[PDB]
Order: C-alpha cells, then structure tokens, then sequence
C-alpha cells in the first residue's frame, strides 16, 4: 500500500553510520549513529505473513 | 691420508644441501612480546523486555 | 650401558626440544651406505615432540 510496512532495526557499533541493507523484494538504506540506538525504516512487501 | 670421516652432508625438507660451514653455537635473538592488557575487558550495550 | 648418545652434535640441549629418548641402531656399508669397510656402521637416532 502507500505507506508501506514499516520494520525497526537496532544496531550497535564504533563507526557513525556505515550501513547498507539489501534484500529480496525491496531495498532500503538508512542512516545510524555511534553506539546503540532504534531505527524505524519501511519496506515493500507482497505477502500477508511476512516469514 | 688425514685422519677424519670426510665431508658431511645434510637434508632438510627432503632436498639434500651441500653446506660451507657446519657448526652448533649460541646467537643473541630477540622473542615476541604481546602485551594485551585487557583489550576487551568488559562492554556490551543491550536490553530486557518482557512478552 | 652407555645410553648417552650425544657425541656433542644433537639439538637435544635446548629449550624447545622438550623430552625424548636417546637410541641407537645399525647402519650398513659401502659406495651406497657412506663408507668403504664391510662393517655395521653407527648411525644414532633421537626422537621427541613438538606444539
Ligand atoms: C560522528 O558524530 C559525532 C557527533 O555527531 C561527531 O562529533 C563526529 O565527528 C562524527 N564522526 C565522523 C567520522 O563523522
């Protein structure tokens, strides 16, 4: 749909933001900051049950 | 004829080498020294939740 | 019972070495053999282990 289902990913590391997700479907690349924190990014999906 | 068992030859690896100088003798080296010290101590960033 | 089969040439005295057994076995003559006597000729032996 428009909005999209959105995914939060965490992540943790030294660098400021080196990060780059490929997958399946759709592609989506996001930004992070040093140390641990929450992400919120969206992706496209074509099915109900999202395994 | 001079009173000795003659030239000496040695193999090493499976290949034999025809040496200059044969002798066992003491030498000034030098060992490694890994200082460490606690290089990765205690650091770890995370969370509990409840479901 | 001579056992000590260390004619001052073995690798036996050093630090690395570690424990091993000092043996001695029979060699035999000729071109082929490293002598001109139709004689046994003394060949020693020394084995240990190694990390
Ligand atoms: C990472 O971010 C911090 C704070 O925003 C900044 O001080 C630092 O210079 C940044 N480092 C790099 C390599 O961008």
């Amino acid at each position: 749909c428009m909005t999209g289902a959105k995914v939060s990913i965490k992540l943790h590391s030294s660098k400021n933001s080196t990060a780059h997700v490929r997958c399946k479907g759709d592609e989506t690349a996001f930004s992070v900051l040093e140390g641990v924190h929450s992400y919120t990014v969206s992706l496209s999906f074509d099915h109900a049950v999202v395994d | 004829l001079v009173h000795k068992p003659g030239e000496v030859v040695v193999s090493y690896g499976g290949m034999r080498v025809r040496p200059k100088c044969y002798g066992f003798s003491r030498m000034m080296a030098t060992l490694e020294v890994n200082p460490p010290e606690q290089r990765t101590g205690q650091c770890t960033g995370c969370h509990l939740e409840c479901i | 019972s001579t056992s000590n089969s260390f004619s001052d040439d073995w690798a036996g005295k050093m630090d690395r070495a570690g424990l091993g057994f000092s043996g001695c076995s029979d060699g035999c003559g000729g071109a082929a053999c490293g002598c001109f006597n139709a004689a046994p000729s003394c060949i020693f032996w020394r084995k240990w282990v190694e990390n």
